[PDB]
């Protein structure tokens, strides 16, 4: 790939 | 006749060789991409200019090394362009002063992709240049060999276009939510530009990227990219129209998207590739 995207996220208990 | 580098390394009368460590700032140009300008790095002078005229060429065999050896391009010698690697000696540049003047050499690479790149590690060889010095005095014929090394890590563009960044990390708001992806592209001259995403998908539509977080992963969610509300799936070319010298945003936003089953607490991560094409 010409570019590499890294998507970080989180599911928090509620 | 002798030469020296910007850091003072020198090759004396009669020639020899030296290593040249340069900080690179590659850039796409119209039709050719700048790899490295050496007119700030290598300097030469005539030792008896009242009596002797010195002649300097770039000798055939001069070429890229390291990972760049596969690529062809051009060399700009005292303003004019010649093929590179040099298969025939260039014209002659006169040296007629004791003052050190630049050896006016700049190396370029012929685009072979749309917005591709090739990584240069600091300390690796990028070129070997052969300076040939003669005169109008005797039959001196001397070789000054310059081994050009990268002094820093860079990416040399191999295409007509370049990107705001090669590695982008974004952080979503805690689920649910979305975040824009800052990613732009421009081209040296106008090009009909598209792109396509690549990655591991969890759905039939190939539109949700799998959660590959390895420590304490959440469940039942993936990552999905939108372009102002339009879902962008993998391996589908998206057209950007005509892209020129003004940067164009790809318009991308990251979202969480349900993949099936109970959504559980934990981490979410997706790695997504972007690859540009011409249309
Ligand atoms: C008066 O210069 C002649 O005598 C000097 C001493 O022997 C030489 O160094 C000189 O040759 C070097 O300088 C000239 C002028 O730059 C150059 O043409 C030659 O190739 C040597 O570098 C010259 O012979």
């Amino acid at each position: 790939a010409d570019v590499t995207i890294t998507v970080n996220g989180k599911v928090v208990a509620k | 006749f002798a030469c020296k580098t910007a850091n003072g390394t020198a090759i004396p009368i009669g020639g020899g060789s030296a290593n040249v460590y340069v900080n690179l700032a590659p850039a796409v140009n119209v039709g050719q991409n700048l790899v490295v300008d050496l007119s700030t790095q290598i300097f030469c002078h005539n030792d008896y200019p009242e009596t002797i005229t010195d002649y300097v060429t770039l000798q055939r065999g001069s070429a890229y090394g390291g990972v760049l050896s596969s690529f062809s391009g051009t060399v700009k010698y005292n303003g004019s362009s010649y093929p590179f690697p040099t298969t025939s000696e260039t014209p002659r540049v006169v040296y007629n002063s004791r003052t050190d003047k630049p050896w006016p050499v700049a190396l370029y690479l012929t685009p072979v992709s749309s917005a591709g790149g090739v990584a240069i590690k600091a300390g690796s060889l990028i070129a070997v240049l052969i300076l040939r010095q003669t005169n109008n005095y005797n039959s001196d014929d001397f070789q000054f060999v310059w081994n050009i090394y990268a002094n820093n890590d860079v990416v040399v563009p191999t295409g007509g276009c370049d990107v705001s960044a090669r590695d982008v990390t974004v952080t979503l708001p805690d689920y649910p939510g979305s975040v824009p992806i800052p990613l732009t592209v421009y081209c040296a001259k106008s090009q009909n530009l598209g792109y396509y995403l690549s990655g591991t998908t969890a759905d039939a539509g190939n539109s949700i990227f799998t959660n590959t977080a390895s420590f304490s992963p959440a469940q039942g969610v993936g990552v999905q990219l939108t372009r102002n509300g339009t879902i962008i799936p993998a391996n589908n070319t998206v057209s950007l129209g005509a892209v020129g010298t003004s940067a164009v945003s790809l318009g991308l936003t990251a979202n969480y998207a349900r993949t099936g089953g109970q959504v559980t607490a934990g981490n979410v991560q997706s790695i997504i590739g972007v690859t540009f094409v011409y249309q």
